[PDB]
């Protein structure tokens, strides 16, 4: 028991802002 | 001693007296901390030694506004417990602003009120700063003019509304809003001294030469001419107006007491430097149509009474030689049964620049408060939009909901309908 | 002092509401450890809408992870920004809806759904002025479905005074990903209407849409699709959590769309939307993002608003504006096209600034319209469900489990209400 | 100047006792040897509660243990902090009740409970000023139920004007340990009501799943329960050991907790109940106390508190607080369910705060609830002892070692007179 | 010399006791060794090379907030069996502090009583402070005070009781207690001003800007009132208002003792910069019922006889014309019979802050200590509680336990009913 105290590839996001919302790197066309 | 407080409701109250005190703050070189390094004894309280707090409230029933005020650049000029919030807004509604949450925060408001009474030795007049388009300052506003109309009564009363445009607006449910409000100025407010946002937009795109006009740039100069309307209990001059003076020269009936603005010398830093200004030129700018702070042609109307107020150095001669120019022209008119209509007040002190301002030092402004019957055509349009959009009883649920009752829009509407009334019939010659 | 109840719901609902707060905690700096470094003070003056204080500058957001299969809570939890959540708020069944709204509904989320009563009530209680009752869910799905609109229906009753967001999505059109969609589509609609104050119609088709032909992205994943939503759902109360020069709560927004109560169905844009290619050739200015912001490309509603007539609108602006410029393309756009819009409703459209525009972007705006197009949504799902029930196809399942198809024939008759009133009014 | 003597009774009560001495030499700060190591000067101002000063500056607790069974004590000494007690409190005996309620009072205690008020009165005399005696012992077993309630009975001839506390463990309800269970538990109340000034129930399976569904443990053990046990005790003299604002006896406990002589019967529950998995989430705040102190789960009995109301009671605050806010929380859980309160007694709740607060906790409280609820815990082994009864069942065990069933009869009829009086009340 | 020996009772006579003569050594300028770094003969007797010992027993049954006192900061400034403790504690009963386990102190009490009496020369009255819901405060508290009036008759006994707030209450048995003591406290304390612990936490959290106060916090300005009281005899003013002329002026009858208490300046140090210290709203602060200090509205009772005192630079002219004001102002209502309801007494000390302490430094202050009908609803309020607990018969069998009878609750409640007879009657047109 601790009661006194606790002492303890897959989302592709492929999207990023630079002045205005775009891709990363990863491909486009 | 004069003293005047002012009332400050709504998105448009708050934000207009930001810049009012930051133009106040500079006429009586005061820092903004609160130091001044008696015409402060007008709009400041001297607390202590080298504290003055100002003799206003701001209130608004959203908290957004007000801490932007407590967290801005006059946290230690204001009261702390001046400044009031609210849980939440009214959110577009005369319905909420009058009757449900502002009741439990109105009563709040009152009592700060008679704080600043009690603190000073004479008052002169009440300023409220508001609008009707919205929830909070037309709900609260008029919720507070019911309480002070009752306990400070048969006292002056002068009042600065943002109503909306015939073509800019940004509210749906705004002229549901403007009409309920209507209701309650015409029998307790003395001088509604009206306002419109794309009217000081035009001001700023044609004279002042920005093409990017925000809420910033039109509240600046809005102070201006708030300052030249109380120029004469600050600074001395020729002719002192007064608040008193003001309501017994320029409404002629209980329920015909409407008001437009102008202010002629409004330049910018490089226009100042080729622009000659003489006491005649300004004058004849400020009755001009492309000046005033309503979009209303007073062509279409007949103007009714009128009163000028001078800054700066303005010798007491050719402000008449300007008067006589002015009544001999035709393209200006006056209501037959009216000869003498002009009250003239000359203040010695010019207006101060704010850092950072647009506009320029100029050593003479005036500024044209007058009573007309074309703000019957502001009433009649945005009466139009209300009678075509009440036909379907829309946006209906959200007002009866919060206390109010389906009839309420009916006589709000023969209200108008007989200020309609009276601004047609008072025009007529006979 | 005003917060908003983030309730999620569902397989779609979980996994945008991991990247609603992947954004918003983003936005207002706090690190996927939970330790506040947002450099701009404007940003921890306004925290308590989004975020409760906790102790050692720690901060848990004001939302609960509802669903019926432990593999979205494990999904969402697994990655990155999923550690912020509270560990109490994950209830979880162990059955699984299965695209029933039946088993959503009322057999087997009835005995957990007072599992997810207790710990809303617990987190409404725990702060100050409550706003309003925001929730993502799906509308064709069985878990988000079923157990949120009674969810929905069981919170309307708890607190009568409260305004509602719903951002839920539509099955599409042209595709499908549900074979028994339009069954529990349109038995969501009527349990929705009666208590929803405002809806915000999301679809899937649009997004790739708008992610393929708009952003050039030929391979979108959910990443993509639930970012741009996420972009949304911060945008829609902008004006709580920074200073702006006109304000506007949930209740501005809504008196300001909804002429009547059972006209609440939106369509939602986000206009600053940029390809990589096009990043250095678009000049932002505040013209620039409006002629995106009304163009028909951009909508996040399968339905197309030329064809329909706007009723009301709402514009939520971000960053350094100068008002005019908001105001005049507003007007510009009233008058350029008054055919595209209503003729009995002056000042169609309702605007808002807010100061402080979202990370990286320097200007950003989101539309909010109720229009007649809505009806065109609506339909699709009207004339499916109808051939579908001719013959009490697929009905075994939704009777099974005490649903007769006199409710069936009421949920039709509510969904004929709306397209009878939606199309009488473009006329 | 106020002492208190510790007793335990059979195999429970040497074996939770331990644990209870556990947590105050832990909390106190004395190690296992038996001297002083704490950090601050507030420990030693209060030790001659439950230490005597000895040679060397060695604090042998105020503790006699008892028992027929001597496995008990192999099991007391080899256990960590089992040296701290003197052996001559070590009386045991040879053969064992086993179960037995008769064994324990008549037979097997008589040549021994002579034994153990000997070394009773030897620690009587040798402290100032008796405050009272502490007991914890077992119902369902019998070497410390029927020997536990005769040294009950024979200190209150003795000493009439000290004070009783019962730390009793009953049967679980869903679950039993023992099969002769319903006829010790009901032997021991009939005893209890008298002669104990008042009670506090303490039950397993409501420790079960408060260490499963709150403590998220997988696998507690029973020292995981005996800790939650060991926990609440130190909480109800924590105000006498320790200064505070507003300081609680353990006499206060007693004179307000309780209305009438035979309503004494409490139930138990600790507030700060949070996992090692999920504490940081949690902001340490007062109002994060109250919530969880009135929740149903949080009671260490095996009644549910919205089956009946609080005819009164109380809260054992520890640490630094603010006690506007637990004044008010406690008014607005008075006004937010004036149902769940007995009406005619206006302001039920009694608080008192320690300044000090336990090890690692910075913020704690200790519900005491004199509940009529717990009356299902009387009424359900009611019903076993009448069903046990009616058939004679097990009876020739007992009536062999000196009873006869007219005991049994008015040991029903004072166990469903007490059921009977706390419904009454209730209305 | 002037001289008042202030009595503390009770736990919450400690805690009031710990910050009045932490207010006390500020204000003469007392180190807490005990010397100094005139005034201070009325509030501390000089003994030897220049050490001051307080006037003041701390007399409590409990021996733990007693001790706390030996062990705080203040360990050399008290005489150590001045202060008094017992074995064991009351535990809100009133039957044990007053008849089983008070009266084994008693004697060791007025023991060191009749000592402190010896010493002064001239003793102008007592001070009480208790908690009537405390059993001490009410068994231990009414047996002194039953004492003391036999030893030394006609002296005045002024008395600052804590009585429960309506809303909040931290035991069941506070109205047993409450009823119980007040029956000694008619016949025998000569003034009674009531504190009540709610209205405290309206006045911190309304005015004070200290969302989460404390004990110690409501502690700090309740020793303000009594400072300010009392401030009269220690500093010399432009009209100074003895004790003994206190209780002459406010008493129109032996049995309507119990007043009122509000004190005006209550701001922060932050707060304080804003606004205008200026006895016109300083005096309109006071009648405000933001500063009332028993939960209790005083617009619905009538405001019967009123006692102002005025602390630091207030010129005797504009207090005289604020008391115009307030007289004329409708809302503040007063009995028809007494058209003098005022009494101005203004000291030339302005008050000193504590170190720590939430209000600010002022120059100016107002005491109002008024006798109304108002305070009457409290007893009221008081009596509703007692109805409902007595017809049941609970938590008889303790008081009936420990030697006392049972017919006093008749004869307790027969006092209390003739309390609020009188309040009636007397506040009538
Ligand atoms: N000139 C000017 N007008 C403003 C300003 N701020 C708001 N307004 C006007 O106020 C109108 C909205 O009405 P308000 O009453 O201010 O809105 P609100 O105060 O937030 O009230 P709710 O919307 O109900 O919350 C807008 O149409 C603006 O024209 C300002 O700073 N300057
Ligand atoms: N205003 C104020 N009231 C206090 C303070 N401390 C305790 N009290 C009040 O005292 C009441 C408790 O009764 P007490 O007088 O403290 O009890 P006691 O003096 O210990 O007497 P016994 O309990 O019988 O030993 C609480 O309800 C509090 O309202 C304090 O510091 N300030
Ligand atoms: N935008 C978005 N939509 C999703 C996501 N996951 C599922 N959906 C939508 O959810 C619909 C299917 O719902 P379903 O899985 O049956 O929901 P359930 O009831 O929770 O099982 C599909 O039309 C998807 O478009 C996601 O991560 N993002
Ligand atoms: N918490 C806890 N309870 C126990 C323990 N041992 C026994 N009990 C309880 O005591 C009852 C059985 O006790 P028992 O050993 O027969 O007592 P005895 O034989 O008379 O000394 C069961 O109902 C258990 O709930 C323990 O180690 N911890
Ligand atoms: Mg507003
Ligand atoms: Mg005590």
């Amino acid at each position: 028991e601790a009661a006194a105290a606790l002492s303890a590839d897959d989302k592709k996001y492929a999207v990023n802002i630079e002045a205005a919302m775009g891709q990363m790197t990863v491909k486009d066309g | 001693m004069r003293e005047v407080i002012s009332i400050h409701i709504g998105q448009a109250g708050i934000q207009v007296g930001n810049a009012c005190w930051e133009l106040y703050c500079l006429e009586h070189g005061i820092q903004p901390d609160g130091q001044m390094p008696d015409a402060f004894n007008t709009f400041f309280s001297e607390t202590g030694a080298g504290k003055h707090v100002p003799r206003c409230i701001f209130l608004d029933l959203e908290p957004t506004v007000v801490d932007e005020v407590r967290t801005g650049t006059y946290r230690q000029l204001f009261h702390p417990e001046q400044l009031i919030s609210g849980k939440e807004d009214a959110a577009n509604n005369f319905a909420r602003g009058h009757y449900t949450i502002g009741k439990e925060i109105v009563d709040l408001a009152l009592d700060r009120i008679r704080k600043l009474a009690d603190n000073c030795t004479g008052l002169q007049g009440f300023l409220v700063f508001n609008a009707v388009g919205g929830g909070t300052g037309s709900g609260l506003g008029s919720l507070l003019l019911e309480r002070l109309s009752v306990d400070y009564g048969k006292k002056s009363k002068l009042g600065f509304t943002v109503y909306p445009s015939p073509q800019v607006s940004t509210a749906v449910v705004e002229p549901y809003n403007s009409v309920l409000s209507t209701h309650s100025l015409l029998e307790h407010t003395d001088v509604a001294v009206m306002l419109d946002n794309e009217a000081i937009y035009d001001i700023c795109r044609r004279s002042l030469d920005i093409e990017r006009p925000t809420y910033t740039n039109l509240n600046r100069l809005i102070a201006q001419v708030i300052s030249s309307l109380t120029a004469s209990l600050r600074f001395d001059g020729a002719l002192n107006v007064d608040i008193t003076e003001f309501q017994t020269n320029l409404v002629p009936y209980p329920r015909i007491h409407f008001m437009l603005s102008s202010y002629a010398p409004i330049i910018s830093a490089e226009k100042a430097y080729h622009e000659q200004l003489s006491v005649a030129e300004i004058t004849n700018a400020a009755f001009e149509p492309a000046s005033m702070m309503v979009k209303c042609d007073p062509r279409h109307g007949k103007y009714m009474a009128c009163c000028l107020m001078y800054r700066g150095d303005v010798v007491p001669k050719d402000v008449n030689a300007s008067v006589a120019t002015i009544k001999t022209k035709r393209t200006i008119q006056f209501v037959d049964w009216c000869p003498t209509g002009f009250k003239c007040g000359i203040n010695y002190q010019p207006p101060t620049v704010v850092p950072g301002g647009d506009l320029a030092k100029v050593q003479r402004a005036v500024c044209m408060i007058s009573n007309s019957t074309a703000i019957g055509e502001i009433f009649s349009r945005l009466d139009h939009k209300f009678d075509l959009m009440y036909a379907k009883r829309a946006f209906v649920h959200w007002y009866v909901g919060e206390g109010m009752e389906e009839g309420e829009f009916s006589e709000a509407r023969e209200d108008l309908a007989a200020l309609e009334k009276d601004f047609e019939e008072v025009g007529a010659e006979s | 002092m005003r917060e908003i109840v983030h309730i999620q719901g569902g397989q779609c609902g979980n996994q945008i509401g991991a990247k609603f707060w992947e954004v918003v905690s983003d936005e207002h700096g706090i690190d996927p450890t939970g330790t506040y470094h947002g450099d701009s003070d404007l940003q921890l003056e306004r925290i308590n809408v989004y975020f409760n204080e906790a102790t050692g500058g720690r901060y848990v957001p004001r939302a609960i992870l509802m669903d019926l299969e432990p593999g979205t809570m494990d999904s969402v939890r697994s990655g990155p920004y999923g550690q912020i959540f509270r560990p109490d708020n994950f209830v979880f069944g162990q059955t699984g809806a299965g695209n029933n709204w039946a088993k959503g509904h009322y057999t087997e989320g009835a005995e957990l759904i007072d599992s997810v009563l207790d710990v809303v009530r617990k987190e409404a209680e725990s702060c100050d002025c409550l706003q309003g009752f925001q929730v993502c869910h799906s509308l064709g799905g069985g878990t988000g479905s079923g157990m949120g609109t009674l969810l929905i229906s069981k919170i309307r009753e708890e607190y009568p005074d409260r305004m509602m967001l719903t951002f839920s999505v539509v099955p599409s059109p042209k595709v499908s990903d549900t074979v028994v969609e339009p069954y529990n589509a349109t038995l969501s609609v009527h349990q929705l209407v009666e208590n929803a104050d405002e809806c915000m119609v999301l679809d899937n088709e649009a997004l790739y849409d708008i992610c393929f032909r708009t952003l050039k992205l030929t391979t979108p994943t959910f990443g993509d699709l639930n970012h741009l939503i996420s972009a949304v759902m911060s945008g829609i109360t902008c004006c709580l959590r920074f200073p702006g020069q006109l304000n506007a709560d949930l209740r501005k927004l809504a008196v300001n769309l909804i002429p009547f109560p059972r006209l609440h169905f939106f369509m939602v844009g986000f206009t600053p939307l940029t390809s990589r290619g096009s990043q250095q050739y678009r000049a932002l200015t505040v013209p620039e993002l409006t002629q995106q912001m009304w163009d028909a490309k951009n909508m996040m509603c399968a339905a197309d608003p030329r064809h329909g007539r706007y009723l009301t609108a709402s514009a939520l602006f971000r960053g350094r504006m100068s008002t005019k410029e908001v105001d005049e393309q507003m007007l510009n756009v009233q008058n350029k096209n008054s055919s595209y819009f209503v003729e009995w409703i002056p000042n169609n459209v309702k605007s808002s600034v807010c100061d402080i525009p979202p990370k990286g972007l320097k200007m950003s705006a989101t539309f909010i319209g109720n229009s007649t197009a809505i009806q065109e949504m609506f339909k699709r799902v009207s004339e499916q469900f109808t051939a579908m029930f001719r013959r009490k196809a697929f009905l075994h399942w939704y009777t099974g489990e005490g649903m007769d198809e006199m409710e069936f024939t009421e949920a039709e008759s509510n969904m004929n209400d709306l397209v009878s009133e939606y199309q009488q009014y473009q006329d």
